[PDB]
């Protein structure tokens, strides 16, 4: 009949997502273990926590 | 000082030299003593290894050439080298716990072994 009817709604779909994490300054000391020079004894393998 | 070394200077081939390696206490003697060399270009070569359990295991071609004596008053080690060669010509170190890496060890003042 004559009148105004509401059917559905519309939303502006979002664009490409954005991920923003803080500056990476701290790092593991992996350079001094994998690129090391001399190792410990076999029966005293180290546990570098 | 917790760990130190003594003796050295110039070593006469064939003769006997009473080298020393003093310290402050026996409680710091875990787990090894060693008198080693780091020659330029040569790989790791260890000439001595005095162990915490009163053991000295050396290369079979060297332990006959080396005399062993351990003290506890000054906690010094007595070791004698004869028929010296130029392959030992380096900053001869007394490294306590040589196999424990370069953090649980002390590097001594050093000396030289030269053949005229
Ligand atoms: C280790 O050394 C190599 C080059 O010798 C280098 O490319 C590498 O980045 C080093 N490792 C790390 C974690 O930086």
């Amino acid at each position: 009949e004559k009148g105004i009817y509401q059917t559905s709604n519309f939303r502006v779909q979002p664009t490409e997502s954005i991920v923003r994490f803080p500056n990476i300054t701290n790092l593991c000391p992996f350079g001094e273990v994998f690129n090391a020079t001399r190792f410990a004894s076999v029966y005293a393998w180290n546990r570098k926590r | 000082v917790q760990l130190v070394e003594s003796g050295g200077g110039l070593v006469q081939p064939g003769g006997s030299l009473r080298l020393s390696c003093a310290a402050s206490d026996f409680s710091f003697y875990d787990y090894e003593m060693s008198w080693v060399r780091q020659a330029p270009g040569k790989a790791l070569e260890w000439i001595g290894s005095m162990y915490h359990s009163g053991r000295t295991y050396i290369n079979p071609s060297l332990k006959s050439l080396v005399t062993i004596s351990r003290d506890n008053s000054k906690n010094t080690l007595y070791l004698q080298m004869n028929s010296l060669r130029a392959e030992d010509t380096a900053m001869y170190y007394c490294v306590s716990n040589w196999a424990s890496g370069s953090t649980g060890d002390y590097w001594g003042q050093g000396t030289l072994v030269t053949v005229s």
